[PDB]
């Protein structure tokens, strides 16, 4: 929450292999063409410094967004007026988790996986900054969300008494995004002798839309997380992963 | 009661010095079978165990709702003068009872034989997907902090827990997603084997539901043999039939064996 | 008033069963048939008796009998007392239900009418359906919000609902329909379609039909496709789904209409033909 933005900020400015160092010239040259993201290969931060990735690799759903604004302030040192928030992609090689094997303890975990695509869906439109006006107190203000956890866990408050959820959205000044809601099929060749292949639900944000044609064998680094949607039990959650950086192969 | 502790004692020597067919304690080299396959789940028959003390073989069949919990917790305390790292993994071991010959087919189940420790074959029809639990109800209390101590939901019920004068007074409480531990969960149903049938009538089905090590031992089309508990399912019994109280009952799962 | 004459059918069944029904002697039946009939249910506990109707009524003429076929519903609260003043006296976890049999008439599905609510008859037809053997609830355990969950009483009905009167808390009738599982004593019933029989009906038009519930011991004896007699009572269902033919339904001035139908109760069943 604090000053763990200086811990990030000081790796984006001052990491550097043998002669030429590739953080500030990865954010150079993705601004000039107007791409607006990054891509933070994972084995160089565990070099530069632990105790930073033992942060991200507990709970990594609440300091990736904290990165995302330590990008944003050091794009400000380059530039100098419209800059959005930037993306964070990652990519890194440890060890492939099969499909089949996905417990209940690596909920809120970085995980990789691989398999094939079934299908794709139509984009939509989420909101990152909205503004908001009371109906009778007329009291403007301004909801900026950006962590992401899909059905809602910010939502308006109750009062600015006046009545239950007196708030309006204003569609008039805002900002939207993309979400693409993939599915993934496992490899048939780790053989379900008696069983049928399963299949997960992903989302991507909004620089990974439209990357991917369905049939391609791809390595899909995210996070596996949970929602709970009714659309069958007691207290039963949803699986799917939100993805963070897709790294497919060659398309050939 | 308060009369547990001494029951832990007094069974603990029967985790030790129980032995049978010239040394070779069976549960003593049966800790050293977790760990180098690190399954947290002690197999432990009922002949080995009726036959030295007949107390608490009464003691399965009346309540062992309340009798399992504490013949796990000091499961743990036998493993850890063997592995006394083993805080770290999975911190938990639940038990496998073996055989008890009950109920012959299915249909035997009136009131007599509620909440009691009960075997019953059958053939798998279907099977649901694997889901997560909750088994720990953490608040989203306004007033207090959020984290606010653990809580347990862990049944088929669903507790109705209200935050009444939390910090300062009733705070409004959500469920978050953090921090607590979420297990498996699989429902799967079983029907009459087609074998043992009384001339003419249609086989009956029963839901039961696994629990956080079994899921993934079934495949539809298997001879099962279930060693489950019998309860009172709530939660939505029969909800536009309130001239009947009806209630619906599940099979809780504590063991699963092939055909044999 | 019927506390009066609720005692007199209580007290006149009472000394029925203490003294004999049955006249022939050297030849079985000797000495009090139904205290025979109490013993051999206390080795086995089985918790019923099987008494003929006929051996009521050859007494007293059928001086009792006529209430009992008439006024049967309201008399199975004095007739358990009754019998519970027996055993207490000849035997030291207890529930009685009491079945009665060898009826004179067999009446049919078409001649019911709601004339004989509440009063004792038996019927033949043909089971098609039956159902899976279910818990019922009977008795109640439910607290309140102090400490105190003395709940062994009121609202055992056919609705599902907790009691109002005697507050654990310094409360007022507070939130309801709570069954706490720790004491309470469930029976085991199932539902099954009767159907008439086939060689009685004239030309064929979709005959009538029932839904009749098997309280008690008495389960899994209905085999799917036999003819049966059964029990006397008649009881009507509230229920909410009948709709799309309406009359003159008359409401509750919480609103609620009241839509009623015939259910048919049994506690004795055999299987004749």
């Amino acid at each position: 929450n604090t000053e763990i933005i200086k811990s990030f900020k000081n790796f984006i400015l001052e990491f550097r292999l043998d002669s030429q160092f590739i953080y500030r010239d990865q954010l150079r040259n993705n601004i000039l063409v107007k791409n607006y993201s990054l891509t933070v290969n994972m084995e160089h931060l565990i070099g530069y410094n632990e105790d930073i990735y033992k942060k991200l690799s507990d709970e990594p759903s609440d300091i990736i967004p904290l990165f995302e604004t330590a990008i944003t302030q050091v794009a400000k040192r380059i530039s100098i007026n419209s800059l959005p928030t930037f993306q964070l992609i990652l990519n890194s090689n440890a060890n492939q988790i099969p499909l089949r094997d996905l417990d209940s303890e690596h909920v809120s975990k970085i995980v990789r996986l691989s398999g094939i695509i079934i299908s794709t869906s139509v984009l939509s439109s989420r909101a990152t900054y909205l503004s908001i006006m009371c109906r009778n107190c007329r009291h403007t203000t301004s909801i900026t969300i950006n962590n992401f956890n899909t059905g809602n866990t910010v939502s308006l408050p109750r009062s600015c008494n006046c009545g239950p959820d007196p708030y309006i959205i204003i569609h008039e000044s805002s900002k939207f995004i993309d979400q693409q809601f993939l599915k993934l099929q496992e490899i048939p060749e780790l053989v379900p002798v008696g069983e049928m292949p399963r299949n997960l639900t992903m989302t991507c944000d909004r620089y990974l839309t439209n990357k991917v044609i369905p049939g391609t064998r791809v390595t899909i680094v995210g996070i596996y997380s949970i929602y709970n949607s009714k659309n069958s039990g007691v207290a039963i959650r949803t699986p799917y992963i939100k993805i963070l950086g897709i790294q497919s192969d060659v398309e050939t | 009661p308060n009369v547990s502790r001494t029951i832990a004692r007094e069974l603990k020597s029967f985790l030790l010095e129980y032995t049978d067919e010239t040394g070779r304690s069976v549960y003593g080299a049966r800790i050293r079978t977790l760990g180098e396959m690190n399954s947290e789940s002690l197999e432990v028959n009922y002949r080995h165990l009726a036959e030295s003390k007949a107390i608490l073989a009464l003691f399965l069949a009346k309540c062992p709702e309340e009798m399992l919990k504490i013949f796990d917790l000091v499961a743990m305390e036998a493993t850890e003068l063997h592995y006394p790292d083993y805080a770290r993994i999975h911190s938990e071991i639940h038990v496998r009872i073996s055989d008890f010959p009950t109920i012959y087919s299915l249909r035997e189940l009136r009131e007599s034989n509620l909440s009691s420790l009960v075997r019953v074959t059958g053939v798998v029809t279907r099977r649901t997907g694997v889901f997560p639990q909750l088994k720990y109800v953490k608040f989203n209390c306004l007033k207090c902090g959020s984290i606010l101590g653990p809580f347990f939901q862990d049944s088929n019920e669903e507790i109705r827990i209200s935050f009444c004068t939390n910090c300062k007074s009733k705070g409004p409480f959500r469920v978050n997603g953090e921090k607590t531990v979420y297990r498996n969960y699989q429902r799967v149903t079983l029907q009459e084997a087609p074998g043992t049938v009384p001339p003419g009538r249609l086989p009956r089905h029963r839901e039961v539901i696994l629990l956080a090590d079994l899921v993934d031992v079934s495949k539809p089309g298997e001879e099962v043999e279930v060693t489950g508990i019998y309860k009172n399912n709530y939660d939505g019994n029969l909800n536009a039939k309130n001239g009947f109280p009806v209630f619906a009952t599940i099979i809780e799962a504590n063991s699963i064996k092939r055909r044999e | 008033v019927d506390d009066v004459t609720g005692e007199k059918v209580r007290e006149a069944f009472e000394q029925f069963l203490e003294d004999f029904s049955v006249q022939s002697t050297d030849t079985g039946e000797v000495e009090k048939v139904y205290r025979a009939q109490i013993e051999f249910m206390k080795i086995y506990d089985l918790n019923t008796i099987y008494i003929d109707y006929q051996h009521l009524s050859m007494r007293e003429n059928g001086a009792l009998a006529m209430a009992i076929s008439e006024q049967y519903y309201r008399f199975l609260p004095f007739l358990q007392k009754g019998l519970r003043r027996v055993v207490r006296k000849y035997a030291p976890e207890r529930v009685f239900q009491i079945s009665f049999f060898n009826l004179p008439t067999v009446h049919r599905i078409r001649d019911i009418r709601s004339e004989k609510i509440g009063s004792l008859l038996s019927i033949s037809g043909t089971v098609t359906r039956t159902s899976e053997v279910r818990p019922e609830l009977y008795k109640a355990s439910f607290t309140c919000d102090m400490c105190r969950a003395i709940v062994d009483n009121v609202e055992q009905s056919f609705k599902y609902t907790e009691p109002t009167f005697c507050p654990n808390p310094s409360c007022e009738n507070r939130a309801f329909w709570t069954l706490n599982v720790t004491r309470s004593r469930f029976l085991d019933w199932q539902k099954v379609r009767i159907q008439e029989n086939a060689n009685e009906i004239p030309t064929g038009s979709m005959p009538r039909t029932l839904d009749v519930i098997l309280r008690g011991d008495s389960v899994e004896r209905a085999k799917p496709g036999d003819r049966c007699k059964f029990t006397g009572v008649e009881i009507v269902v509230p229920d909410v789904t009948q709709l799309g033919l309406p009359g003159v339904k008359p409401s509750s001035t919480g609103v609620r209409d009241l839509t009623y139908k015939i259910s048919f109760l049994a506690c004795h069943v055999i299987s004749i033909g």
